[PDB]
């Protein structure tokens, strides 16, 4: 008994398509004819991702799915003990029944599923982190020995999970040890839509929600939100219109009459919405009420030829591909309104991603610092399908003094450089 | 027979492309061990027991282990393993590390100098011997262990029966009297599998495929090998195994459940379009393959627009053919120049992919954003080096004037010019070539510094500056076409135009957005502002 | 910067026992 | 290792001072038997 409803994780059918293919596709045949081919079949994933994109439920639900004895699990950390000759002698633990198993049957066995959390805790590069001891340049060697090397083993499959891909040790990814490297990411519009489903099924079986309350508005409203922020913006709406009932007074009380018509509200979801859940990637709509003070007003046709220029260029930047990247620089003297011109234009493009890169956030900055802020909120840009980004105040960002002049040639190299680099393709 | 067995095909085991390797090994060792001990005396001498195999990751390294193991007629090999050795109660280490060396000894004192070669086999021989003063709270197992080793392999007491191989990925953790002539001396490194060991490596792995008749006759060995290039054999299995995954895949269907085909995989034949497929968004190599430099750098082709498109081409490829075949002069240097937005950083990548070098790269200032000098001056030498290690080369510098940080007040900018001035007059060592292109926007600043008298020549790359030209490229892009074209050539005739070839794929893209009826009349004015006088 | 500081481990010696009690008993019965 | 070798020196201690008064029991008795033998 199966099925791909069942386990309730949505928005990631490639991925699961992928995992499925390439790791238990040679598992399903009759022994005939994979034993004809003389392959080996592939022994270890590894998954990452920004914080809050689902990686622990894939681990969970691929334990669950295996008709297979339980899964192991070491959660980071859990190997490390000090008695010298015990971390190894541990983690050597974990395998013994596969050994035997392949000793006993052979080419017959039952899967032995192995789940690590936070694989960077303990598996890191060789040579550094060498702050004294040296239990953690050996017990890398251990496992790089058992995974593979002396005897056979065909009956393992190690799982592994990770927010930072850059620190693993080389030789423990080449094809051979931990071959499907997968990638899990934000989810798109759809996946949204997905999600928002899936958590609010049991709901709607039981006439405890509304009808007033339209999903696709929820969906188009939410930006750059994650499974989690979705699920706590649920969570949080539930609350508030679960908390009417109670009186909040001495002797706490509860009304046992009126809660029988427990019902939900699109304004709870609204007040949830901007009271108590907030994303981090994208730009809440608190900052745009930072730069539009006092609104758009009409003084005359001036300020109705910049925005249609504006509106000209973001369409050509989202129907053309001769171009994939284009400018634009606002200029005139100062005080006129050049920072309340430019933030409506970015506003009003509906674009996934929009940023604003000010000069106030850094105050006192070095150099150095200036250039790895910039070049963080370019490489946030360029993991999108299409996007906008807003650089206001230049002759501040590279400090200008008439007297001299004086100003800093590092941040002007790199914006001379950013200003011509296209992005990944179709992007 | 004293060591060698029978059976030495060296291709039944299952070795690739490592001939010359095992040849070396016999030509430096376990070769006086199969000659006249009389002749041995007479020149008199005593043989060697150490070996240290060092390669890159997942290099076959392990899978030698196992085969020498099988190839010598003697008793065994053992293989212990670096992280084992050590247990908690004091003691045990010393005694455990002891064993090893011991059936040798008694059979040096029963049978002083008579009976067979001992082989100990140290997997992960960097796990114990790391250093002896560079640790720190960790009682001293690691030192002593190490000086256990060292005094036992090497020491007052004498041993001749033993060979000690050991295997490492990283060779430089490992102690220094070890790598010290007299224990582990004689070196190895197993490098990269060539173009020949490629085939052989896919054919090795392939037999038991074709044996069944499982392996379509379009998929053709040869192609594939010249394909895959910087592979180890790691990753031709992964290529094999991944193209039968997705015919493994290709069979097999069910989402909602998971189920056979009704075993209608009668022969699953794999084709080269899962091959493709599998090369394509499966396997990786670990160096690295400049394709989306190539596919980056040369964004739209290249149109013909006239003749100034056709002679620095010709130029190109008259000096790499100079470079190809002269003995007088083994670099030669050329610098393309021209005003800005003309297609220089599109003009020089095309000429590098005519010649057809094994070594080709390009240095561009879009890597180092953010960098100060020193390290510029670091990754710039570090290019070069590598490109010191071939028969032939060629590397391209584009966009000086950016490397040097150069902005036109006072004027200020970087030891980067001292390092590029240098590094393009050493020769390379004897009997290799090279050639270097340079890409550059402003010839009076370079002629200032004393740069221009060191490149070998100059190349001019004009921009469109006659209206057939420019109507010319318009037909060949093919944007404005009908009465349109009619009425700009009637138009642009007189006044001549100065406008670049990257500058023209903006213009007509700001000219496409607006409705049928004013796109001439707007592209026009466009042109005749911002078209500019020379 | 100067301040470098360290984690240590430990190791024991373990002793003989389990039968001993066996002859102690015999005796005594 | 403290439990088990409390354990151990605790049954230690009274095993041999329970053998050794008996002993020294037996000791005194057989002379009684001895003297009235002759
Ligand atoms: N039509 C308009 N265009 C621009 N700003 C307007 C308009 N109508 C009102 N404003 C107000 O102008 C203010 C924004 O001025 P802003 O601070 O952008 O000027 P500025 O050029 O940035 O000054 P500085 O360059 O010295 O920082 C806001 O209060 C905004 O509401
Ligand atoms: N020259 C080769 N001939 C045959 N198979 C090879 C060769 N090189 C690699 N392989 C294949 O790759 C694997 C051998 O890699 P091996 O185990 O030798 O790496 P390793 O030395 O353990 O790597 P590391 O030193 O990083 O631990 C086997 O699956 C083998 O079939
Ligand atoms: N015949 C051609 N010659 C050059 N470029 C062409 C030609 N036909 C089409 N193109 C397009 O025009 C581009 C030429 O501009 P390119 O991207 O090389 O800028 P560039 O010369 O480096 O400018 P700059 O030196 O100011 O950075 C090519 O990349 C390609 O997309
Ligand atoms: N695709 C998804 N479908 C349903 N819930 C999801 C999905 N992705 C994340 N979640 C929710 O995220 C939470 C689990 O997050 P987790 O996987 O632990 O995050 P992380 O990947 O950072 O460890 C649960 O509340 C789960 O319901
Ligand atoms: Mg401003
Ligand atoms: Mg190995
Ligand atoms: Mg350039």
């Amino acid at each position: 008994d199966w099925n791909f409803e069942k386990m309730g994780i949505g928005g990631l059918d490639k991925e699961f398509s992928d995992i499925f293919r390439r790791a238990f596709a040679s598992r399903v045949f009759p022994p005939e004819i994979v034993e004809q081919m003389g392959c080996k079949h592939v022994k270890g994933i590894l998954l990452y991702g920004p914080p809050g994109c689902g990686k622990t439920l894939l681990a969970r639900q691929i334990g669950k799915m295996l008709n297979a004895r339980e899964p192991k699990v070491v959660n980071g950390p859990e190997i490390l003990n000090k008695y010298v000759g015990e971390s190894e002698a541990n983690i050597r633990k974990l395998f013994a029944d596969a050994e035997e198993e392949q000793r006993r049957l052979g080419a017959n066995s039952g899967l032995h599923i192995i789940i690590f959390d936070e694989i960077d805790a303990i598996c890191k590069q060789r040579g550094s982190m060498a702050g004294s001891t040296g239990v953690h340049d050996t017990v890398v060697n251990q496992l790089l020995s058992k995974i593979d090397g002396v005897e056979q083993l065909n009956n393992i499959l190690v799982i592994g999970m990770t927010n930072r891909p850059d620190l693993i040790d080389e030789a423990l990814l080449r094809p051979g040890r931990l071959e499907v490297k997968m990638e899990i990411g934000l989810p798109d519009e759809k996946g949204r839509l997905q999600i928002l489903h899936i958590h609010t099924a049991r709901m709607r079986g039981h006439q405890l929600l509304s009808a007033d309350v339209d999903i696709k508005e929820l969906a188009v409203e939410t930006k750059n939100f994650s499974g989690a922020e979705l699920e706590g913006l649920v969570r949080a709406a539930q609350s508030t219109a679960m908390n009417r009932h109670i009186k909040a007074s001495t002797k706490v009380e509860v009304d046992m009459e009126k809660a029988e018509s427990l019902q939900v509200t699109r304004g709870d979801f609204l007040a949830s919405l901007e009271n108590d859940i907030k994303p981090a990637f994208g730009t809440n709509q608190e900052d745009y009420a930072s730069y539009i003070m006092n609104g758009i007003i009409k003084w005359g046709d001036p300020v109705t030829r910049v925005l249609d220029d504006g509106e000209l260029l973001v369409q050509q930047t989202k129907n053309s591909d001769r171009t994939p990247l284009v400018s634009v620089l606002l200029e005139g003297p100062p005080h006129s309104g050049k920072t309340a011109l430019a933030a409506k234009i970015a506003e009003e493009s509906n674009f996934p991603f929009i940023k604003i890169c000010s000069p106030d956030k850094m105050i006192g900055f070095s150099e150095t610092a200036k250039c790895q802020a910039m070049k963080k909120i370019f490489d946030d840009a360029y993991k999108s399908q299409l996007s906008c980004v807003v650089v206001d105040d230049i002759e501040r960002l590279l400090d200008y003094v008439p007297i001299g002049p004086r100003f800093s040639n590092l941040v002007l190299q790199a914006l001379l450089v950013l200003l011509k680099k296209a992005p990944p393709q179709g992007r | 027979q004293s060591i060698i067995n029978p059976d030495w095909n060296f291709e039944k085991m299952g070795i690739g492309g490592l001939d010359k390797e095992f040849s070396d090994i016999f030509r430096r060792a376990f070769a006086s061990r199969v000659f006249p001990p009389e002749i041995v005396e007479q020149m008199g001498c005593k043989h060697v027991k150490g070996i240290l195999l060092y390669g890159p990751p997942g290099c076959g390294k392990t899978l030698l282990a196992r085969q020498i193991g099988k190839m010598l007629n003697a008793r065994e090999p053992k293989v212990v393993n670096g992280p084992e050795i050590l247990n908690k109660y004091v003691g045990e280490s010393e005694a455990n590390i002891r064993k090893l060396f011991a059936d040798a000894e008694e059979e040096q004192r029963r049978l002083g100098a008579n009976s067979g070669l001992h082989i100990i086999i140290f997997d992960e021989i960097d796990a114990i011997c790391k250093q002896r003063g560079s640790m720190a709270g960790s009682t001293g197992v690691h030192d002593t262990v190490v000086n256990q080793l060292l005094s036992k392999i090497d020491g007052v007491e004498q041993l001749n029966n033993i060979l000690v191989i050991g295997m490492t990925n990283r060779p430089d953790l490992i102690d220094e009297a070890l790598l010290r002539p007299g224990r582990l001396e004689v070196k190895m490194e197993i490098g990269l599998p060539d173009e020949k060991g490629r085939l052989q490596i896919l054919h090795i792995h392939t037999a038991r495929m074709r044996g069944h008749q499982l392996l379509s006759a379009d998929v053709d060995i040869k192609e594939l090998a010249v394909e895959t290039k910087n592979f180890s054999g790691a990753e031709l299995e992964g290529l094999v195994r991944a193209a039968q995954s997705t015919a493994m895949n290709r069979h097999i269907k069910a989402s909602t459940k998971v189920e056979v085909d009704m075993e209608k995989a009668e022969s699953l034949q794999v084709t080269r379009g899962d091959f493709l497929a599998s090369l394509e968004n499966d396997i990786k190599p670990a160096f690295g393959t400049n394709q989306e430099d190539y596919a980056s750098y040369i964004m739209n082709g290249i149109i013909k627009w006239g003749d100034p498109v056709t002679r620095v081409l010709d130029d190109g490829e008259l000096l790499v053919q100079q470079t190809k075949n002269s003995d007088r002069t083994p670099l030669v240097s050329v610098l393309l120049e021209g005003p800005p937005h003309s297609g220089k950083t599109a003009l020089a990548a095309k000429i590098a992919e005519e010649s057809n070098f094994p070594f080709i790269k390009i240095c561009s200032p879009d890597k180092m954003i953010g960098f100060s000098e020193t390290a510029k001056c670091q990754a710039m030498k570090k290019i070069f080096d590598d490109a010191y290690k071939s028969q032939l080369s060629c590397v391209v510098v584009d966009d000086i004037e950016r490397l040097l940080d150069y902005v036109p007040i006072g004027p200020r900018f970087s030891l980067v010019l001292q390092a590029l001035l240098v590094l393009l007059k050493k020769a390379p060592p004897q009997g290799r070539k090279l050639l270097i292109i340079g890409t550059t926007s402003r010839k009076d600043v370079l002629q200032e510094m004393e740069m221009l008298n060191a490149f070998s020549t100059t190349i001019h790359v004009p921009n469109i500056a006659t209206g057939e030209q420019l109507l010319e490229a318009l037909e060949l892009l093919g944007n404005f076409k009908d009465k349109e074209r009619t009425t700009i050539a009637q138009q642009v005739k007189g006044k001549k135009v100065w406008i670049g070839i990257k500058k023209l794929l903006m213009l007509i893209e700001m000219s496409l957005q607006m409705d049928p009826e004013y796109r001439v009349r707007k592209f026009l004015a466009l042109l005749r502002e911002e078209g500019a006088s020379p | 910067s100067i301040s470098k500081q360290a984690l240590s481990e430990i190791e024991t010696r373990h002793s003989e026992i389990i039968k001993l009690e066996n002859s102690i008993r015999e005796l005594h019965d | 290792l403290a439990d088990e070798s409390l354990e151990s020196t605790r049954r230690m201690l009274q095993l041999v001072e329970e053998s050794k008064d008996a002993g020294i029991r037996t000791l005194v008795m057989l002379d009684e038997q001895g003297e009235q033998l002759e």
